[PDB]
C-alpha cells in the first residue's frame, strides 16, 4: 500500500534515484550470480563426485 | 479558558474544557414576559458515557454501561449561539441556532465493543415550565434535538459503497454481487433528548452553567447495524445577553 | 482458528533461529 | 556422503536398478490415474451435462478417457448425455481398475 | 454463433421470443464469462462449481430499451477486468446509459434514462423489467454475457470464478 | 494538423464578431497564460474555485458570456463575479489594480488580448480542458 | 433495491434542478444564478411548489426577473436528508 | 472468517513432511 | 514501457500480493545483500599485504594464500549476527543460488499470470468486508487502489478495445 | 565455566522387526480411532 | 455425511507423528 | 471425504503387512 | 429449592405467575437435565453450547 | 463453553479480564495486572525462563 501510494503521489518510477536503486539491486544480483559463479566454476578440485564439493575448502 | 492565551492553552488539554463562572454565584437573570435574548458562548463539556446493552435473554432490565473515551480531547461542544424566548406564561424556550454543535466521539465498552456515536445539540429546542419570570438554579430545559447519521451520504465503506457515491453491490463477487443487505446504505435522521439543568447564574455578567444529560442513538454505520442507545452526562456554561 | 496456524509457522521460525545460534556446529580451525 | 539433493545417482551406473526404479515411477505415475479416476467418478454429477459437465466439476482424467473413446460408466450413464449404455469392461470404472492393476504388477516387477 | 441463429429464425418470420428460445441452453452457457479459463484464480481451487454455483437455468436473452425507443448494448467485461463498469451503448456507439459511481452530476444513469429489460426464451422469456434495481442487476448480469440462475448451496460457493480444467492443465 | 487559421479563428465580441489570432498572438497568449496563468488554471481548471473553470461551458454560462475575446478582456481588467453581481477586483488578477497584482502591470492592451485568444482556442485542443481537478 | 438517491434519480429530481435537493453547482447553468441567486434559493429553501421560490423574503428586481424566466427548469421534491445533511448543497466533495 | 477449509491441513503437511525428511537425513547421518 | 507493464501487472494482476513474485523480490533482494556483504567483509578483513595505505596493490592473483581473513570474518559475523560462514565454497554457491531461485520463483509467477491466475484476492476477507461494512485491511485497501487504476488506464492503455467509461461511473474517493 | 562431554550418553535403536510391530500397531489404532475422530 | 470437523486433521496426525517417530529411530539405528 | 481416511488407513496397514513379510529381518543360525 | 420458593410466594398470596415469576433464569438453568455432566459421551467433544445450543 | 483453566483462576481469586468483563457478571472492574491475561502471560514468561534454565 505505501509503494502504491507512493507511487501515485510521488512517481518514484520515474525518479532517477529510484532507477538507480533499481540498477543496484539487479547490479547486485547480477555480480552476486557471476562471483558465485565464476568461484564455483573454478573450484580446485579436492574432493570425490559422491561428496559435496564443499567439504573440499577447509576452514581456516 | 481563564484569561490566558492560546499558547498558554496549546496542548493542555484546557481547549476542551468549558468555562466556568465562579463559587460565590447564586444570582438570577430576570426576564421580560415576552422576549428573547440571544446566549453566545455555550459551551457542553461531556464527562460520562453510558451505552444501553442489548441482552438476549429477553424482557429484562438492560443496565447503561459505563465506557471509556478512545478518541482524545475532541469532546466537547462550543462557541454555540442560540435563543432564550420567554413564553406568553413564563415559559422558557432554549433554541440552539449554531455553533461547533457536534462531535464524533467513541467509547470502548467492556467486552471491546466499540460505540461511535455523534454527540451534538443540533437543533436542540428545550423548554422550562411556565411561571419562570427568570433563569436561576431551578432553570431545567428540557427538549429534543436531532441526530444526524454518523457517516454521511459521501462515506465510502471499504468495498467503495455508499449511498450517493460508490458501487451498490458487492463487486469483489461478481456471482454474488447482488446478494448483500450492507449493499443499501441509510442514514436515518434520529433523535435525542437533552437535559439542561441550570445550577449558577451570574446575573451580572449574563453567565449561566450547569449539568446537563443526553439521550442519544450511536452509530449505524450506515443503517448496517441497529443504533445502541447512549446517554451522555456532563457540563454546560453560555452566556446570556440581557440587553 | 487460522491464527493458531500462522502462529505455529512464526514460532517455528523463531524457534529454529534460537538453535541455529545458541546450537550451531562451532567452526573449527584444523 | 550423499548430500540429499544427489541420492537417485546410485542408480546411475545399476542399469538392474535404474529398472527398478523406473519400474515403480511407472508404478506410481499408473496408480495416480486409476486412483484419480476413482475420485472423480466417486464425486463426478452425471445427471446434466447441459449445464454441469464434466469441465465444470473439475474432472481432470475424465475428459481424457472421453478423447480416446472411453465415454460411459458401469453405473448407467455416458458423459454424452446418454442413459442405458453398456460399454462392457473398457468404461471408466474399469480403465480406472486396469489402471490399479498395472500399478501394482509394476510394483511388483520393480521389486524384483 | 447465437446471434446468427436468432436472426435467421427472425428472417424465417419468428418473433422474437420464438426466435430465441430456440437458442440450446448449452449454447448459451458457453456464451457466459464465467466458463472463460481466463477468470480464475491461483488460490481459488476446485470445480468452477465452487464459484458461481452449479448452473441451473438460461434465464433467456435481455434486450434494453431506453425512455425513447433506443435499443441498448451491455459492454461485456473483458477477461482481463476483476471489475468492469456497465455501460450500455445504441446502435452507433454511443453510451446511451450507465450505472454512475458519482450520483451528483450524474447524466446517464438507468434512474434518468427510463432503461427497461425485456427478456426472450429462458426462464424470463416475456417478462418485462422497468424497476431500476431490477435493470441494473439485469444489466450487471449481462455484463457477463448470457445469464443463468445458480445452485449456491450445494458447493457453498463463494461468488469468485474458478478457472477449468483447460486453464489448470 | 497545423494551427490552422480557422483554428485560431475565436469569437471577438458577443455580436457574432469574429477575430483570427496570428501564430505570433498564440504564441504570447500561451506563453503569458503558463507564466500567470496557469499557477490557478492548469489545463482550464480553476483550483482555487472548480465551479467557476475556463472550460468552454463554464465560460459562455457567465453573466455575461465570456466564450468571446472582448468579455475575457472586460474581465481581465474587472473581474466580476460568475453571475456579474460582485466585484472581484481585489479577489482576482487584473491590470486595474498593479497595487496589489504587480504581475500584471508590465502587460498591454496586446498581451490580454493575445491571453484571452488562447484561452478561447485552447479547449478545442485538449478534451481535458476544464473538467474535474482529478481527471 | 435502490438506496435514496438513486429513487431521486428515478423522479424529476434527475432530470432537472430540484429546489429542495440540487446542489448549487446544478445552477451554474442558468445565466446570472451562480453564486448569489443560487446561494440565496438554497438559502431560502425548502419550498412546496416551484412558484413559491418568488416570495424569497428581501428579494431584487433583477433577481426576481431571473427567476421568473428561469421558473421552467425548477421542480421541487420531498427534501431528502441525504442530499441536505453536512451543507452538502454547498460543497458535496466535488471539485 | 471463513478459510478455505482444507487450509490447515494442507499448511501443517508442508511444513511437517519436509520438516520430518529433513530430521530423519540429520539424525541418521553418521551411521 | 517497463514501467507501465509493472504498473499495469499490479493493477489487474495485484502481482505484488503473488507469493512467486515475493519469492523473486527475496532472491533479488537478498543478493544484492550478499553482494554488498561479502564485498563489504572481504575489503575489511584483508591482510597486510602491503605497505601502502592504498591495498589493492598487495594482491597478486598467481598468490597461493587467501588475501582475507576467513577465521575473523566467521567470528566478526558470528559475534555481531549470531552466525557466519565458515566455508568459502558454500559462500559462493549461496550468492549464485539465491538471486538465481529468486528468478526462476518469479518467472513461475509470471507463467500463472500468463493465465490471468493470479493471487489477486484472499476470499475470506472479501466475503468478510461483504458482510461487515467496517472491517478494513491493508489488503482491501490494495484492492481498492486496484480498481481506481484499472477503470482509469484502461481507455488509454488499450485503445483498440474502444473503451468509453462516462465520467460518472470512475470509482473515487471524497472531493478527489 | 567450560563445557564437558557429557559421558552419559547412550545410542537408541529399533530393529525393523520393532519397526514394523510398530507401524501395524500405529495403522491398527488409527484405523480403530478414526471413526471416533469423525464422529 | 457431517462427520466432526477435526476428523481428518485428527485421524492424519494420530497415525503420523508415530509413524515419524518410528522411522527416524528405525532409520538412525546403527549410527 | 472420510472414506478417503479410511481406506488410507486400510492401506497403511495392509502396505505394513506385505514389507513385513517380504522385507523381513532373516532369521539367521549364528 | 424452585419448588419450595414458589411455594412460600404462594404462602403469601402471590400467584402462580407471579411466584413463578420469582424464580431466576440461573436457578432454573441448573434445573436441566442438559447442564448434568453424567449426559455426555466421550467422542461428543467441546462446549455443550455445540450440543443444545446456546442458552437464551 | 469447555471452559477448562478459567475456572481454576477464578477458583483463587483471578475473576476479572483486561477487556472490562468478570465472570461475576460484572463490568468495568479494575483487577490490575492480575487478570486472566495478566496469569496467562506471567505463565508464558515463566515458560520461557524455565526453558533457558533448562538449557543452562
Ligand atoms: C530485455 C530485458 C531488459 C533490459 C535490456 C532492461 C534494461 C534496463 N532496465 Mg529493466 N526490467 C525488465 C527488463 C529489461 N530491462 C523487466 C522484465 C522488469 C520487470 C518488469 C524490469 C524493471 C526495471 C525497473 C524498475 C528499472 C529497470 C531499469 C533498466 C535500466 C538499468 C538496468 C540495470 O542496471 O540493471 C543491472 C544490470 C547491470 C548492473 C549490468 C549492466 C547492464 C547494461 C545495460 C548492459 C549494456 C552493455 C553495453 C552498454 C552494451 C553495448 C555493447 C558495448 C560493447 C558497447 C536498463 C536500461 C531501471 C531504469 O529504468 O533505468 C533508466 C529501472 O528503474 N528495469
Ligand atoms: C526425467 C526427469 C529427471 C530425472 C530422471 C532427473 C534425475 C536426476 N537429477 Mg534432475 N532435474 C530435472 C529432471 C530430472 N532429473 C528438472 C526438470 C530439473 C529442474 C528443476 C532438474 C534439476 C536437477 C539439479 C540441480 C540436480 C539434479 C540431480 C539429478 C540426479 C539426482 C537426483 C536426486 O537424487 O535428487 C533427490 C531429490 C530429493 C531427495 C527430494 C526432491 C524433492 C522435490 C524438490 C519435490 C518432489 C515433488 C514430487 C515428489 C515430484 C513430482 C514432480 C514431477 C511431476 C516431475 C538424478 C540423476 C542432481 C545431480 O545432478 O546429482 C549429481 C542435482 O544436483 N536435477
Ligand atoms: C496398454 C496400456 C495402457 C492403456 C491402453 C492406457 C490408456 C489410457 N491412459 Mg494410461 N498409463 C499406462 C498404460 C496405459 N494407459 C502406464 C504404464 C502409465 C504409467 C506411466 C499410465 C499413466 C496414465 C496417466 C497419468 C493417465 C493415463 C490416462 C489414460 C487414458 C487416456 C490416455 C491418453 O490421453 O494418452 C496420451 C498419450 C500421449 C499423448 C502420448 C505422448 C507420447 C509422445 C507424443 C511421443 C513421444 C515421442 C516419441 C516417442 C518419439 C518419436 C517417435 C515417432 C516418430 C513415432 C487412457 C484410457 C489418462 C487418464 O485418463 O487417467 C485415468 C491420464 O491422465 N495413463
Ligand atoms: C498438472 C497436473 C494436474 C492438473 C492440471 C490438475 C487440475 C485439477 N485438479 Mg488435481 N491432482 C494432481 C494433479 C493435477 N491436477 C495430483 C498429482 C493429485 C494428487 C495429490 C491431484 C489430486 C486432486 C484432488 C483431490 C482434486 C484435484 C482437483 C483439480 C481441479 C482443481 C485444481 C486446483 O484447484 O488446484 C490448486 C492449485 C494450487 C493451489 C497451486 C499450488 C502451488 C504450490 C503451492 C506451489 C508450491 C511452491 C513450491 C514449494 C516453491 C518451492 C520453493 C523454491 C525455493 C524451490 C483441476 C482441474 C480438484 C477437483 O476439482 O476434483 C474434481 C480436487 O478435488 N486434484
Ligand atoms: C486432563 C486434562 C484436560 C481436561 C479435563 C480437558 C477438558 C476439556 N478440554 Mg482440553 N486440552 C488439554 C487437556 C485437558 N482438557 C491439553 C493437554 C490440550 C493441548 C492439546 C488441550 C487443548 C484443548 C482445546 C483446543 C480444546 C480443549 C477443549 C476441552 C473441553 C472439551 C473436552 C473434549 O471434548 O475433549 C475430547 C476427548 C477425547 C476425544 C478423548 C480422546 C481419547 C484418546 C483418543 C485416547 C487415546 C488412545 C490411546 C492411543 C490408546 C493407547 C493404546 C495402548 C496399546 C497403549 C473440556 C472441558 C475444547 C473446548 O471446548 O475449549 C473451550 C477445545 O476447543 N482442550
Ligand atoms: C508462583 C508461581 C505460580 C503462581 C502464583 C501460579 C498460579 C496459578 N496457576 Mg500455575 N504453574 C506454575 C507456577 C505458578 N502458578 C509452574 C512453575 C507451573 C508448571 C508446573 C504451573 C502450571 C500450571 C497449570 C497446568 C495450571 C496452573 C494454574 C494456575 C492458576 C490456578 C492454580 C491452582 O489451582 O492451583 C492448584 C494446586 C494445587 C491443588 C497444589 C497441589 C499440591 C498438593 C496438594 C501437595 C503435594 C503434597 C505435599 C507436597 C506433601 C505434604 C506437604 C504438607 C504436609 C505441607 C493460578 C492462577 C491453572 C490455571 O488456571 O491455568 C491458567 C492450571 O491448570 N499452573
Ligand atoms: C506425504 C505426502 C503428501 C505431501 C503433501 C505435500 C502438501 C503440500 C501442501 C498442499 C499444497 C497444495 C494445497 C492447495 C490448496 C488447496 O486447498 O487445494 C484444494 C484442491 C481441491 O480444491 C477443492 O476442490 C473441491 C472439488 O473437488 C471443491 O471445489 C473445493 O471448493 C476446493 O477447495 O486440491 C487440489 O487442487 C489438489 C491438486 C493441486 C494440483 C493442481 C495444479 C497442478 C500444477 C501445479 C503447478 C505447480 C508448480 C509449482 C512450481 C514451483
Ligand atoms: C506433534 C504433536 C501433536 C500430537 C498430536 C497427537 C494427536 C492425536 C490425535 C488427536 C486425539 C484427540 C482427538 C479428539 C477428537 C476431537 O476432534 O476433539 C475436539 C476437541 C475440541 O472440540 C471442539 O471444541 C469446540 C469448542 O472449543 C467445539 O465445541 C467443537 O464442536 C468441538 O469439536 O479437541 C480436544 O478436545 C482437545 C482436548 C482433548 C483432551 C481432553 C481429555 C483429557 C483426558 C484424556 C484422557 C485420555 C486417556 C487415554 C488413556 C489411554
Ligand atoms: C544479534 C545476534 C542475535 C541474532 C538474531 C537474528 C537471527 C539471525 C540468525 C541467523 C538464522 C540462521 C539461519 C540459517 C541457518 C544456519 O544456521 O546457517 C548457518 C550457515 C553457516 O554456514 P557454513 O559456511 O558453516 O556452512 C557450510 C556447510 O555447512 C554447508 O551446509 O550460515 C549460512 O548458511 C548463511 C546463509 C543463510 C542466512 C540465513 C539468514 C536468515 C535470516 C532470518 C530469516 C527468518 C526470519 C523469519 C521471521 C519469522
Ligand atoms: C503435492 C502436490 C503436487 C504433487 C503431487 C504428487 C506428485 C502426488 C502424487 C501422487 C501419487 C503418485 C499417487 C499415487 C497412487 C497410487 C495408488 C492408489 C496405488 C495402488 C495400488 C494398488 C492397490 C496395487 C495393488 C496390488 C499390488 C501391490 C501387487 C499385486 C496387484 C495388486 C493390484 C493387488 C503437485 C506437484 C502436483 C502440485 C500440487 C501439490
Ligand atoms: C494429544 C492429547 C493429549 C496430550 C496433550 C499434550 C500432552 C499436549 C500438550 C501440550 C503442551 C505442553 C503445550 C505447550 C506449550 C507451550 C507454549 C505455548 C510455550 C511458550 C513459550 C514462550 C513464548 C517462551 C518464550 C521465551 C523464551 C523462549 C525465553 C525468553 C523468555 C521468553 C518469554 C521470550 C492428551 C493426553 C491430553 C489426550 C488428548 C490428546
Ligand atoms: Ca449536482
Ligand atoms: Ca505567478
Ligand atoms: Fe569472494
Amino acid at each position: 500500500n505505501f509503494m502504491i501510494v507512493f507511487q501515485a503521489e510521488h512517481n518514484i518510477l520515474m525518479h532517477p534515484f529510484h532507477m538507480l536503486g533499481v540498477a543496484g539491486v539487479f547490479g547486485g544480483s547480477l555480480f552476486s550470480a557471476m562471483h558465485g559463479s565464476l568461484v564455483t566454476s573454478s573450484l580446485v578440485r579436492e574432493t570425490t563426485e559422491v561428496e559435496s564439493q564443499n567439504y573440499g575448502y577447509k576452514f581456516g | 479558558k481563564s484569561q490566558l492565551t492560546y499558547d498558554d492553552i496549546v496542548n493542555t488539554g484546557l481547549a476542551n474544557v468549558c468555562p466556568e463562572i465562579s463559587s460565590f454565584t447564586r444570582g438570577t437573570i430576570e426576564v421580560e414576559p415576552n422576549t428573547k435574548y440571544f446566549v453566545s458562548d455555550f459551551c457542553m463539556e461531556p464527562q460520562e458515557y453510558f451505552v444501553k446493552e442489548e441482552p438476549v435473554n429477553k424482557r429484562q432490565k438492560a443496565e447503561y454501561v459505563k465506557g471509556k473515551v478512545l478518541t482524545r480531547q475532541t469532546t466537547s461542544l462550543e462557541q454555540i449561539r442560540g435563543s432564550i424566548a420567554v413564553g406568553a406564561d413564563g415559559t422558557l424556550t432554549f433554541k440552539e441556532k449554531d455553533g461547533i454543535d457536534f462531535q464524533p466521539i467513541t467509547v470502548l465498552l467492556p467486552g471491546g465493543e466499540e460505540v461511535p456515536f455523534f454527540f451534538t445539540v443540533k437543533n436542540f429546542t428545550g423548554t422550562t415550565e411556565p411561571g419562570f419570570t427568570s433563569i436561576n438554579s431551578s432553570t431545567d430545559f428540557v427538549g429534543d434535538f436531532n441526530v444526524p447519521s454518523y457517516r454521511g451520504a459521501g462515506f465510502l465503506d471499504p468495498k467503495a459503497r455508499g449511498l450517493y457515491t460508490g458501487y451498490d453491490n458487492a463487486v469483489a463477487l461478481p456471482s454474488a454481487a447482488d446478494k448483500f443487505r450492507t449493499n443499501k446504505k441509510e442514514t436515518p435522521l434520529g433523535k435525542g433528548t437533552l437535559s439542561l439543568q441550570v445550577t449558577q447564574v451570574d446575573g451580572s455578567t449574563g453567565e449561566i452553567a450547569g449539568i446537563f444529560e443526553s439521550e442519544q442513538p450511536s452509530d449505524t454505520d450506515l443503517g448496517a447495524k441497529e443504533p445502541l442507545d447512549v446517554k451522555v452526562r456532563g457540563i454546560f456554561y453560555g452566556r446570556v445577553d440581557t440587553d | 482458528m487460522e491464527s493458531v496456524a500462522y502462529i505455529l509457522v512464526l514460532t517455528m521460525a523463531l524457534a529454529v533461529l534460537f538453535f541455529a545460534i545458541a546450537f550451531r556446529e562451532p567452526p573449527r580451525i584444523e | 556422503g550423499l548430500p540429499w539433493y544427489r541420492v537417485h545417482t546410485v542408480v546411475l551406473n545399476d542399469p538392474g536398478r535404474l529398472i527398478s526404479v523406473h519400474l515403480m515411477h511407472t508404478a506410481l505415475v499408473a496408480g495416480w490415474a486409476g486412483s484419480m479416476a476413482l475420485y472423480e467418478l466417486a464425486i463426478f454429477d452425471s445427471s446434466d451435462a447441459v449445464l454441469n459437465p464434466m469441465w465444470r466439476q473439475g474432472m481432470f482424467v475424465l475428459p481424457f478417457m472421453a478423447r480416446l473413446g472411453v465415454t460411459s460408466s458401469w453405473n448407467g450413464w455416458s458423459v454424452t448425455g446418454e442413459t442405458g449404455l453398456d460399454p462392457g469392461f473398457w468404461s471408466f470404472e474399469g480403465v480406472a481398475a486396469a489402471h490399479i492393476v498395472l500399478s501394482g504388477l509394476l510394483f511388483l516387477a520393480a521389486v524384483w | 454463433e447465437i446471434q446468427r441463429r436468432v436472426d435467421s429464425q427472425l428472417a424465417e418470420g419468428a418473433s422474437l421470443s420464438e426466435a430465441w428460445s430456440t437458442i440450446p441452453e448449452k449454447l448459451a452457457f458457453y456464451d457466459y464469462v464465467g466458463n472463460s479459463p481466463a477468470k480464475g484464480g491461483l488460490f481459488r481451487t476446485g470445480a468452477m462449481n465452487s464459484g458461481d454455483g452449479i448452473a441451473q437455468e438460461w434465464i433467456g436473452h435481455p434486450i434494453f430499451k431506453d425512455k425513447e425507443g433506443r435499443e441498448l448494448e451491455v459492454r461485456r467485461m473483458p477477461n482481463f477486468f476483476e471489475t468492469f463498469p456497465v455501460i450500455m451503448t445504441d446502435a452507433d456507439g454511443v453510451v446511451r446509459a450507465d450505472i454512475p459511481f458519482r450520483r451528483s452530476e450524474s447524466k446517464f444513469s438507468v434512474e434518468q434514462t427510463g432503461v427497461t429489460v425485456s427478456f426472450y426464451g429462458g426462464a424470463l422469456d416475456g417478462q418485462t423489467f422497468s424497476n431500476p434495481s431490477d435493470v441494473k442487476k439485469f444489466a450487471r448480469k449481462a455484463q457477463l454475457g448470457e445469464g443463468f440462475d445458480f445452485d449456491t448451496e450445494t458447493f457453498n460457493s463463494d461468488g469468485v470464478f474458478r478457472t477449468s480444467p483447460r486453464g489448470w492443465f | 494538423v497545423e494551427l490552422t487559421e480557422s483554428t485560431r479563428t475565436i469569437p471577438l465580441d458577443e455580436a457574432g464578431g469574429t477575430t483570427t489570432l496570428t501564430a505570433r498572438q498564440f504564441t504570447n497568449g500561451q506563453k503569458i497564460f503558463v507564466d500567470t496563468c496557469t499557477q490557478c488554471h492548469l489545463q482550464g481548471k480553476t483550483k482555487t474555485n472548480n465551479n467557476v473553470s475556463l472550460g468552454l461551458a463554464d465560460l459562455a454560462g457567465a453573466e455575461p458570456r465570456r466564450d468571446n475575446v472582448l468579455a475575457l478582456v472586460e474581465f481581465l481588467k474587472n473581474p466580476k463575479s460568475y453571475d456579474g453581481e460582485d466585484d472581484y477586483s481585489e479577489l482576482h488578477p487584473n491590470i486595474s489594480r498593479p497595487d496589489i497584482y504587480p504581475e500584471m502591470r508590465n502587460y498591454t492592451e496586446d498581451d490580454i488580448f493575445d491571453v484571452a485568444g488562447y484561452t478561447l482556442i485552447a479547449p478545442k485542443l485538449d478534451e481535458r480542458w476544464g473538467g474535474t481537478i482529478y481527471f | 433495491e435502490l438506496n435514496a438517491v438513486d429513487a431521486k434519480l428515478t423522479t424529476d429530481f434527475g432530470q432537472k434542478i430540484d429546489l429542495n435537493n440540487s446542489d448549487i453547482r446544478d445552477f451554474r447553468g442558468l445565466r446570472g444564478f451562480y453564486p448569489n441567486l443560487a446561494s440565496e434559493i438554497i438559502k431560502n429553501a425548502p419550498y412546496d411548489t416551484v412558484e413559491e421560490v418568488l416570495d424569497i423574503p428581501g428579494l431584487s428586481e433583477t433577481q426576481k426577473s431571473r427567476l421568473e424566466a428561469n421558473l421552467g427548469s425548477f421542480t421541487v421534491t420531498e427534501p431528502s436528508i441525504e442530499l441536505t445533511s453536512g451543507d452538502d448543497r454547498i460543497n458535496p466533495g466535488v471539485y | 472468517m471463513q478459510v478455505n477449509n482444507l487450509g490447515f491441513i494442507a499448511s501443517i503437511l508442508f511444513v511437517l513432511v519436509p520438516t520430518v525428511f529433513l530430521l530423519i537425513l540429520f539424525i541418521q547421518t553418521g551411521k | 514501457g517497463i514501467f507501465r507493464f509493472i504498473l499495469f501487472l499490479q493493477g489487474f494482476h495485484n502481482w505484488t500480493l503473488n507469493p512467486f513474485h515475493m519469492m523473486g523480490v527475496a532472491g533479488i533482494l537478498g543478493g544484492a545483500l550478499l553482494c554488498a556483504i561479502h564485498g563489504a567483509t572481504v575489503e575489511n578483513t584483508l591482510f597486510e599485504d602491503g605497505e601502502d595505505s592504498n591495498t589493492f596493490r598487495a594482491f597478486e592473483p598467481t598468490q597461493a594464500e587467501e588475501t582475507y581473513s576467513m577465521v575473523t570474518a566467521n567470528r566478526f559475523w558470528s559475534q555481531i549476527f549470531g552466525i557466519a560462514f565458515s566455508n568459502k565454497r558454500w559462500l559462493h554457491f549461496f550468492m549464485l543460488f539465491v538471486p538465481v531461485t529468486g528468478l526462476w520463483m518469479s518467472s513461475v509467477g509470471i507463467v500463472g499470470l500468463a493465465l490471468n491466475l493470479r493471487a489477486y484476492d484472499f476470499v475470506s476477507q472479501e466475503l468478510r468486508a461483504a458482510e461487515d461494512p467496517e472491517f478494513e485491511t491493508f489488503y482491501t485497501k490494495n484492492i481498492l487502489l486496484n480498481e481506481g487504476m484499472r477503470a482509469w488506464m484502461a481507455p488509454q492503455d488499450q485503445p483498440h478495445e474502444n473503451f468509453i467509461f462516462p465520467e460518472e461511473v470512475l470509482p473515487r474517493g471524497n472531493a478527489l | 565455566m567450560d563445557r564437558n562431554s557429557n559421558p552419559n550418553r547412550q545410542p537408541v535403536e529399533l530393529n525393523r522387526t520393532s519397526l514394523y510391530l510398530g507401524l501395524l500397531l500405529v495403522a491398527v489404532l488409527g484405523i480403530l480411532f478414526s471413526s471416533y475422530f469423525f464422529n
